[PDB]
RNA sequence: UGGCUCAGCGUGUGCCUACCCUACGCCGGCAGGCGCGGGUAACCCGUUGAACCCCAUUCGUGAUGGGGAUCGGGGAUUGCAAUUAUUCCCCAUGAACGAGGAAUUCCCAGUAAGUGCGGGUCAUAAGCUUGCGUUGAUUAAGUCCCUGCCCUUUGUACACACCGCC
């Protein structure tokens, strides 16, 4: 049974898409295929801010960050579960996870 | 060289860790300095308000 | 903390560097832990910047194309 | 004032340290005639820390088998113990108490369910209550295993098991088990 | 550690001992003595109430299980 | 070893069916025996004078006055029948056993455990079980780690259903 239309991979129109290594497994997977993450990550701990700052010789120091961009085989995604199986209904849809802001 | 022995006040309780419920995880206020303050995750029946001692600053932090 | 003590410094410019190449580039769990200990032993903290190797296109990787069964 | 035992007032002792002052019952509200009651100390959570010490140490010291019941003969041989080490100190038997409690309770220890080096794997500090109720237990079990095959008493075995756990000489299995549940939780940090 | 083979019956090397130093410190009882010199613990439970009869130790209990004594205040 | 001193369930004379619960007096050291009685029962047993425990004695860290296994002799009761000892008593022996590996059972307040007492079985009887009572705690007010259970999603080549299929 093809399970997805969209064929678990973003390829279109081309033909072949140039494979790119899992972050965590290194196992090779089409850049379109494997789920990417892109995580915006403080350089410190949420609870190691307070420490810094008073340590910090410029009063107000703006904090750098992490700019990490991570690839996952879908092995490597559902170990780690940071995406999940869906219901046939719930598959469908697009719509990224809500970010939980407030 | 060494660090000494100090006491920490449990502010609010944040839930059961350990996969057992063998240890509850709380947040701790310092008595010498109020503002700081961090969690540790401790065994036996605790509530809130109870001051217990706390052998050395910081080994552990984690989100549940 | 205490060598540098001994030796006459006093603040310090945290340069934070992760596997890097084509293996990890998430600093591991010592990351945080050493960098909270400098601060808090007594020592300033000025810039800190990131000196993880980021290769434009690395070599190949290893571990194979099927990657680390486990 | 309420004269335990008939003598002791609970007046004079004090705890050394506010960590165990809210959890440890020899305040004038539970300063009682006898260490005897049966004031349902189980019914809910948090209710055995205004249960008196006296009476605490008094439940955990029948165990065994052949003591499971027998509350008459617990409370004669603390009576005579607290007399013994009043004779021994020349202080307040209960300050001794205080004292043995407060020194005997460990203030760490490990737990965990994966791989462990030698017992346990992640050290974690304990509670107060769990300190005291560590304390008695350790306190019992040490003058216990002490009288089991020699001609010393429980009164007196206990009293020594108190008396050194009060000064500190590692003699006392309550601060022998102490010291090595602190060292192992000082390996598994 | 393998045999008390403790007193039953006193000898002269003993019995000073008990007449000399035993009522001297604080707690005195069947128990201290019979482990102290030696002696069975029978004999401890009726040398002690000779030396009650003798004035010289004072008792403050008397239980059938726990029987202490003590030494004479001094000052 | 002696003294002290407090329970609650419940049973008790029978169609066939014979076989009751026992106060008191006397005899014997005991198991037992003999006569007066009572009770078809909140009426008598029975204020069920239980045990544990408590208070005094002796013992004194030894396989000892712990333990009573095995075994000899003797005496009664029930039954027609007691040997392969029915049960009980007395005097004899005093064996292992010094807290028990891997594992494993049960349990949250009048609970575990200690401790005895009724019923069922019974002419004879409980180490069984079913209920009752006394003394009375430690830890815990949590988790899904182990062993499992429920709901949803999911995959399945399973449907005798994973102890499956292959
Ligand atoms: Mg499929
Ligand atoms: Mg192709
Ligand atoms: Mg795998
Ligand atoms: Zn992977």
């Amino acid at each position: 049974t093809k399970k997805r239309r969209n064929n678990g991979r973003a390829k279109k129109g081309r033909g072949h898409v140039q494979p790119i290594r899992c972050t965590n497994c290194a196992r090779c997977v089409p850049k379109d295929k494997a789920i990417k993450k892109f995580v915006i990550r403080n350089i410190v701990e949420a609870a190691a801010v307070r420490d810094i700052s008073e340590a910090s010789v410029f009063d107000a120091y703006v904090l750098p960050k992490l700019y990490v961009k991570l690839h996952y085989c879908v092995s490597c995604a559902i170990h780690s579960k940071v995406v999940r199986n869906r219901s046939r209904e719930a598959r469908k849809d697009r719509t990224p996870p809500p970010r939980f802001r407030p | 060289r060494v660090q000494p022995i100090k006491l920490a006040r449990v502010t609010k309780v944040l839930g059961r860790t350990g996969s057992q419920g063998q240890c509850t995880q709380v947040r701790v206020e310092f008595m010498d300095d109020t503002s700081r303050s961090i969690i540790r995750n401790v065994k036996g029946p605790v509530r809130e308000g109870d001051v217990l001692t706390l052998l050395e600053s910081e080994r552990e932090a984690r989100r549940l | 903390a205490q060598r540098c003590k001994e030796l006459g410094i006093t603040a310090l410019h945290i340069k934070l560097r992760a596997t890097g190449g084509n293996r990890t580039k998430t600093p591991g769990p010592g990351a945080q832990s050493a960098l909270r200990a400098l601060a808090r032993s007594g020592m300033k903290i000025g810039r800190i910047e990131d000196v993880t190797p980021i290769p434009s296109d690395s070599t190949r990787r290893k571990g194979g194309r099927r990657g680390r069964r486990l | 004032d309420i004269k335990l035992f008939g003598k002791w007032s609970t007046d004079d002792v004090q705890i050394n340290d506010i960590s165990l002052q809210d959890y440890i019952a020899v305040k004038e509200k539970y300063a009682k005639y006898l260490p005897h009651s049966a004031g349902r100390y189980a019914a809910k959570r948090f209710r055995k820390a205004q249960c008196p010490i006296v009476e605490r140490l008094t439940n955990s010291m029948m165990m065994h088998g052949r003591n499971n019941g027998k509350k008459l003969m617990t409370v004669r041989i603390v009576k005579h113990a607290f007399e013994i080490i009043h004779l021994l100190t020349g202080e307040n038997p209960l300050q001794v108490l205080v004292n043995a409690i407060i020194n005997s309770g460990p203030r760490e220890d490990s737990t965990r369910i994966g791989r462990a080096g030698t017992v346990r794997r992640q050290a974690v500090d304990v509670s107060p209550l769990r300190r005291v109720n560590q304390a008695i237990w350790l306190l019992c079990t040490g003058a216990r295993e002490a009288a089991f095959r020699n001609i010393k008493t429980i009164a007196e075995c206990l009293a020594d098991e108190l008396i050194n756990a009060a000064k500190g000489s590692s003699n006392s299995y309550a601060i022998k088990k102490k010291d090595e549940l602190e060292r192992v939780a000082k390996s598994n940090r | 550690r393998d045999k008390l083979n403790n007193l039953v019956l006193f000898d002269k090397a003993t019995y000073d001992k008990l007449c000399k130093e035993v009522p001297n410190y604080k707690l005195i009882t069947p128990a201290v003595v019979s482990e102290r010199l030696k002696i069975r613990g029978s004999l401890a439970r009726a040398a002690l109430q000779e030396l009650l009869s003798k004035g010289l130790i004072k008792l403050v209990s008397k239980h059938r299980a726990q029987v202490i004594y003590t030494r004479n205040t001094k000052g």
